């Protein structure tokens, strides 16, 4: 079709946006960020501007998502939300 | 103590207002900085009160420069004669 | 020193394939950039120097890339047949296969070709054998060959050097 | 409304929502990067003329038939603006766990 | 003449030549910064005496494409003055930071400083709204990297809230640019103001509100400020000057530029009636949060926000008798806040830290650097015949004809409060000492004092300098002589 | 030229089930990695749809930048 | 013997200083929702 | 539940405000008031038949300059935020050998192709930035599949500043006449110019500036991931 | 030509049955194997199909050249993706299905 795949891509970007912030696992949040860069690149290409599509491909796919998990390497991986005696204090 | 006397000759020889409040502020500062040598709590109380007086005068001159339009003190008595024949109980 | 122009030749022919309308008034620019990309890093393609220009060898590989692709299409249609609606359940495999290949790009090529056959996913190549995430286990737990799990790609990768 | 307008403003919406309510710091940076992504998506989706389309050919396609040559230059900087700002903020996200002991906004007390 | 286009290119080429000489040695790294900002004062003074020679600004073109299709650098009567004062302040910083910041890797600090100078001469020369955004993001990431450059936990977090707030504001600013372009289709402010009268009354409101919003976040008023009395408290001492002198003025000018570029549309009056209210809300909160303040660097950090809020008070009130006097505060408060963070910086580098307990006792112990803090703290309330007295009188008289007596009795209330936390500070450094340690510091005993004699000459002669801002108000007051001096 | 497009849209929202549900930490990763290749095969398909020779120039660039991402996501999991 | 103050303990009353007891309008409230978040008593609780 | 629901209310009124503010035009044609000049005068005024590479380096000529200023400032900012004089790898935890040899042979396959992107801003879309970012990707593949791979820093950021200087020296020797004036196709300064208008004799001035900016942004992100993969 | 119009149909039914095979798998490992199988050979089928779509149609032939470039590039890059996805998935727990034998990799870890 014409507009139906557009609605599919845009609702897929929204469901990968909402589920990019609902998770606690930060590696999963980098996964959601990479999928958002995916659907943004596809929407850039489908809106007929290939310059921004290939630039956002080379930036958001493995220089914004692969720099973020690159930062959670020597940091946390969970939310660490905690059972317990002296807890939630 | 000599800056204060030049404030004192300034307020008395003030026939405009932009020489008036300048000289008044210089006088307030010079008197404060004279009594700002010991017992700071006594000094700063005088400074806060007299700055509140100086700057409430700046508020009043802001209102009487707004409502009339002109700033000059000799002619501003003439236009008060002009409306001599609800915002002025604040002034 | 001859492997440098070997890397130049491979980068040049990839540049030739990448640009459909190759013009002689354009090709000097790609030849220049293939040259600077070669002299940047030509310490990478060291598969025993330049000596891969054998007319038997490249004809062997191009004659057996449809051999590869026929294995891929047949094995992938087989794993498409594996999706039966209540039935044909796949159990995993862990079964191993040993190699005798030097020229470590051959270990790459065996791992890639076995990853492109029915589901035989490589995991953790060591220096003696391979470890394969196989399909439904009926052949063997340890395999003393390769023809029971895969097709003999080991004989044609034996002559990649 | 068209899907591009709603989807670009909802990506900015979700990126804004991930700054207010979330508590882990790297989740806040995820919200910043998402919101910048939706911003440059809106920045492209302003000039689509619904029709004639070849921004870069000008050889096989006739001229005066390309789409929006102004925002494609506004977005070529404004994307890598986002990755440079994110690469800058990630260094602070590393230093805050190195010097302090945690990465939660209610526990970082100077 | 486009020969004076080196206000951006010369800091650029020198900031790209300083990582070229970072491996050639260690000696000529920090002395490479002083000679270039001296060359910056030279190329600024060229533009300064060429702008005030005639009545025409230099329309620095971006090539062989006349505006609006290209970028124009309208270096107006405003711009040459501010490029001059940022050149002389950065040259005062370069001869300061030579022996005051060597604790940390100054191997790469020089390019970060000079790129802030690039964002400086870019931000107060921009003509395109795109170039406005790009130079503001240069200054923003400069500040992200340079308020974090101490790596001490309390300074690491001091950047963090600013990087996430400047990220959200730049995001909103690009949305506002996309909406103003979405109605008009043009970008250059010359072709924008002649068009933005009948584009759409319901589209220009949200775009202008979000543009003023997203340009305000990198500056300070009420919500988006509290990173700034966290940035001055935790930064290298020379860049606390260059932030408190410069970066507040570029944001407040470019906000008050583009606000006076759309002065015909509906809903604009409510926008400036919000901007009045938020500026009054920031002269009270900032200059009253310094009252029970312990750290003396924070005690000046709160004071620098309260002085820029009253700049915002008269930069968006009317058209005249106070916009041309609002600039009279921006070129004046930069000098007196250069004096403040010099003295705090020299205390923090000589004695150690900025706590009052190690700030107490500087009458006999320290030389006339303490007199420089004295004559600086005198000039923020503006008591004697000084320059902030002249300027604050011009701003309070500016808030007469429109927005009166409530947006006066809060800014003028704060100077009563600011009268308190200075003479609780000058008293505990001159008349509480009990400690005669000579500790000679005669390397700034002349240079800060020739600066301290620069506020004593403008204090007695404002009319050789107040005639400048009459012809330098002509870049913000109107649109018609601005546009006709472009097209 | 037209029917394949709606089939690929059916394919990608049918792959959405693995990233929404799925209790493990890596089933989401196998969800995104397959989602890139089907959209690369989408991006080649639109070159037929808009008849443009330049629209393949983004497809191979996205065929790189999936692979770097999924190595980087699956390298901290091992080290 | 070792009397601590002379007037050091006695403090000054204050108008609007109780607003610093209003700080916990936004922190997490310290309670345990007993249906059903359990407590796990001590390893040697007397029972 | 108070904070999330109240944020959803305020963000719904924000989105409704923007959507009511998005009532300019339903994706119509009437947008270019100055934008038609960018399209109808791009084949003869610059030389690049590409639309976006002529508007952002020649027309909006001080905006890829602020862009490389932003990327260079990101490099020097991350390098100033992380500085310890030790700079060791993490534990390096090898893991696979079809990965190291996998990214070994694949490293010049991206090095050939990333250069192809930034040399071609004439008929191909893009510019210097996707090619430079995938050159950084190739650097990352060799950096995330080996046990050290420390490219020598003394001699690495020299060429980054040299490439930025190579941009600005085209502005400074461009100042031999006027503001920019391209120095390359309209006057026979060092070589010829304006041969035809295809992908032959490299159009006008736009390719060599993309080689230089692609070299700058190519060594940009590789340095960032380098000094961010360094422990004590 | 028309043979391309059937080959891309074969590749897109291969795509759809691939994606159906992703959700019709019990555990992680068979989910990973069948997804990296059937979504990367029908890929090359589609790409060479679009090339021979442009054999006589299209403009001349040059789409086939870029098609064979991206196909031959996509053919060798997804095996390394599947390996590095699988190999990291064995660490940090992540157990397998009820297989016949799984221990031969575990025992050759703990051989010491």
């Amino acid at each position: 079709c014409i507009v139906c795949i557009e609605y599919i891509i845009v609702a897929l970007m929204i469901i990968s946006a909402i589920l990019a912030v609902e998770w606690r696992d930060l590696l999963a949040s980098t996964v959601g960020m990479a999928a958002v860069s995916l659907f943004a690149s596809i929407l850039f290409f489908f809106l007929q501007a290939p310059d921004v599509a290939m630039t956002e491909a080379a930036i958001g796919a493995a220089l914004s998502a692969a720099v973020f998990i690159f930062a959670i390497k020597r940091t946390y991986r969970y939310e660490t939300e905690e059972l317990g005696w002296w807890v939630r204090w | 103590a000599l800056m204060s006397l030049a404030g004192a000759l300034g307020v008395f020889l003030a026939n405009d207002f932009v020489v008036f409040f300048l000289s008044w502020e210089i006088m307030t500062f010079a008197s404060f900085m004279m009594v700002f040598k010991y017992n700071r709590h006594a000094s700063l109380k005088y400074f806060v009160l007299s700055i509140a007086g100086a700057y409430a005068m700046l508020l009043a001159i802001g209102i009487i420069y707004a409502k009339t339009g002109s700033l000059s003190f000799p002619e501003i008595s003439a236009i008060f004669r002009q409306d001599a024949m609800t915002e002025t109980l604040l002034i | 020193i001859s492997r440098y122009l070997y890397t130049f030749i491979v980068l040049f022919i990839i540049w030739l394939f990448l640009t459909a309308s190759l013009d002689p008034q354009e090709l000097t620019i790609g030849a220049l950039f293939s040259a600077i990309a070669a002299l940047f890093t030509y310490e990478i393609f060291t598969t025993r120097g330049l000596a891969n220009l054998h007319p038997k060898r490249v004809l062997y590989f191009i004659a057996y890339i449809p051999y590869f692709l026929w294995a891929m299409i047949m094995a992938n249609l087989d794993v498409a047949y594996r999706v039966l609606h209540p039935k044909r359940p796949i159990n995993p495999g862990i079964v191993e296969c040993k190699t005798t290949l030097t020229n470590n790009v051959g270990k790459m090529a065996l791992a890639n070709s076995i990853t492109l056959t029915p589901g035989t996913i490589t995991l953790d190549v060591d220096g003696d054998k391979y470890f394969i995430h196989w399909i439904d286990v009926k052949d063997s737990s340890v395999e003393g060959a390769s023809e029971h799990i895969t097709k003999p790609f080991e004989k044609f990768l034996r002559v990649i050097f | 409304i068209s899907s591009y307008y709603f989807g670009a403003i909802s990506l900015i919406l979700i990126g804004l929502y991930a700054v207010l309510v979330k508590k882990n710091l790297l989740k806040i940076l995820i919200g910043l990067s998402i919101m910048e992504t939706g911003v440059n998506l809106l920045l492209i989706s302003i000039g689509y003329v619904s029709g004639k389309s070849a921004p870069i050919l000008s050889e096989g396609v006739t001229a005066s038939n390309a789409v929006d040559p102004i925002p494609q230059a506004l977005v070529l900087t404004a994307i890598v603006i986002g990755v440079a700002t994110t690469a800058m903020a990630l260094s602070v996200a590393i230093l805050l766990y190195e010097k302090y002991g945690t990465l939660n906004i209610e526990e970082i007390r100077r | 003449s486009q020969v004076a286009a080196l206000l951006i290119a010369l800091p650029l080429i020198s900031a790209f030549f300083v990582p070229v000489l970072k491996q050639i040695g260690k000696s000529l790294i920090k002395p490479f910064l002083v000679i270039i900002t001296l060359l910056q004062t030279l190329i600024a003074s060229w533009a300064f005496v060429q702008v005030y020679s005639t009545g025409k600004p230099i329309i620095i073109y971006a090539g062989g494409w006349k505006p609006p299709i290209g970028i124009n650098l309208y270096i107006g009567h405003f711009a040459a003055l501010f490029i001059l004062v940022i050149a002389v302040v950065s040259f005062l910083m370069a001869l300061f930071n030579f022996k005051a910041v060597t604790v940390e890797p100054i191997d790469k600090y020089a390019m970060l400083f000079l790129l802030l100078l690039l964002g400086a001469t870019g931000m107060i020369a921009t003509g395109d709204i795109f170039n406005l955004f790009v130079f503001m993001e240069i200054t923003a990431i400069s500040a992200y990297a340079l308020t974090a450059y101490n790596k001490t936990g309390e300074a690491a977090e001091a950047s963090m809230k600013y990087i996430v707030l400047g990220g959200i504001g730049s995001s909103f600013f690009l949305v506002g640019v996309a909406l103003i372009y979405g109605a008009t289709g043009t970008l250059n402010m010359a072709h924008l103001a002649m068009l933005a009268n009948d584009i759409n009354p319901t589209v220009v409101q949200v775009g202008l509100a979000l543009i003023i919003f997203g340009l305000a976040v990198e500056a300070e008023l009420f919500p988006l400020n509290a990173w700034a009395p966290d940035a001055y408290q935790a930064a290298p001492h020379p860049i606390t000057v260059m932030f408190s002198a410069f970066v507040v003025k570029a944001g407040l000018y470019a906000m008050a530029r583009i606000l006076y570029l759309f002065k015909d549309v509906s809903g604009w009056s409510s926008l400036t009636k919000l901007l009045i209210a938020m500026a009054t809300l920031t002269v009270v909160f900032a200059e009253l949060s310094a009252l029970r303040q312990k750290n003396v660097k924070r005690m000046i950090a709160y004071s620098s926000i309260g002085q820029v809020g009253l700049i915002a008070l008269a930069l968006s009130l009317g058209t005249q008798e106070g916009v041309s006097a609002g600039v009279f505060h921006m070129l004046n408060h930069a000098i007196v806040k250069t004096m403040m963070f010099m003295a705090i910086g020299y205390v923090g580098i000589t004695l150690g830290g900025t706590m009052i307990e190690n700030f107490e006792g500087l009458g006999k112990r320290m030389p006339l650097t303490s007199l420089s803090l004295t004559i600086g703290g005198i000039a923020t309330v503006g008591v004697p015949l000084f320059n902030v007295f002249w300027s604050k009188l011009r701003i309070i008289l500016a808030a007469a004809h429109e927005g009166n007596l409530w947006p006066v009795a809060l800014v003028l209330f704060a100077s009563v409060v600011e009268a308190v936390y200075y003479f609780r500070l000058i008293h505990t450094m001159w008349f509480k000492g009990k400690s005669g340690e000579r500790i000679p510091e005669g390397a700034i005993a002349i240079v800060l004092l020739l600066l301290a004699m620069l506020i004593i000459v403008i204090g007695v002669y404002p009319t050789p300098f107040w005639n400048l801002v009459t012809k330098a108000g002509s870049d913000i007051v109107e649109v018609s002589k601005y546009v006709a001096n472009v097209l | 030229v037209n029917i394949y497009l709606l089939l690929i849209g059916v394919a990608t929202l049918l792959s959405m089930y693995r990233v929404f549900r799925g209790p493990t930490t890596v089933d989401r990763l196998v969800a995104v990695d397959i989602m890139t290749t089907i959209t690369v095969g989408l991006m080649v398909l639109f070159a037929l749809y808009y008849r443009r020779i330049i629209f393949l120039d983004v497809a191979l660039v996205y065929a790189i930048l999936s692979f770097a991402g999924v190595i980087a996501f699956a390298r901290y999991l091992e080290g | 013997f070792r009397i601590a103050p002379e007037e050091k303990v006695k403090k000054k009353p204050s108008f609007l200083k109780p607003w610093f007891g209003l700080k916990y309008l936004f922190k997490k409230p310290v309670t345990i929702k007993i249906p059903y978040e359990f407590i796990e008593p001590a390893p040697r609780y007397r029972g | 539940m108070l904070k999330r629901v109240l944020a959803i209310l305020t963000i719904l009124v924000i989105g409704y405000w923007l959507a009511q503010g998005l009532a300019d035009v339903p994706f119509g044609q009437d947008k270019m008031v100055v934008g038609k000049y960018y399209l109808e005068h791009v084949k003869e005024e610059t030389g690049a038949v590409n639309a976006v590479t002529a508007v952002v380096v020649n027309y909006r000529g001080l905006d890829t300059l602020g862009e490389v200023t932003v990327l260079f400032i990101a490099s020097t900012g991350v390098a100033a935020l992380l500085w310890k004089k030790k700079r060791e790898r993490t534990a390096k935890t090898e893991g696979s050998v079809v990965l190291t040899t996998g990214a070994r042979l694949l490293f010049p396959f991206i090095a050939l192709f990333g250069m192809y992107i930034f040399i071609h801003g004439h008929l191909t879309p893009g510019g210097g930035f996707p090619g430079g970012a995938t050159i950084a990707t190739a650097f990352l593949l060799m950096y995330l599949a080996f046990t050290i791979y420390e490219i020598p820093h003394r001699g690495f950021e020299v060429t980054e500043g040299l490439a930025g200087m190579g941009y600005v020296i085209t502005g400074l020797i461009g100042l031999a006449i006027g503001g920019y004036f391209l120095f390359d196709w309209i006057w026979q300064t060092w070589g010829w110019g304006h041969e035809n208008i295809g992908r032959l004799f490299s159009g006008g001035f736009i390719p060599i500036i993309y080689t230089l900016i692609g070299i700058k942004v190519g060594t940009e992100l590789s340095g960032i991931v380098d000094n961010m993969l360094k422990e004590e | 030509s028309l043979i391309g119009e059937l080959l891309v149909l074969f590749g897109t039914v291969f795509y759809l049955l691939s994606t159906l095979g992703l959700i019709r798998m019990p555990d992680v490992y068979n989910r990973m194997q069948t997804a990296t199988k059937s979504a990367t050979l029908g890929s090359l089928g589609v790409i060479i199909g679009t090339g021979i779509w442009a054999l006589g149609e299209g403009f001349s032939v040059a789409w086939l050249t870029k098609a064979i470039v991206i196909a031959a590039f996509l053919l060798l890059t997804n095996p390394i993706s599947a390996h590095a996805l699988i190999r990291a998935a064995y660490k940090s727990g992540i157990p397998l299905w009820e297989g016949s034998v799984v221990d031969k990799y575990k025992e050759h870890l703990e051989r010491k």
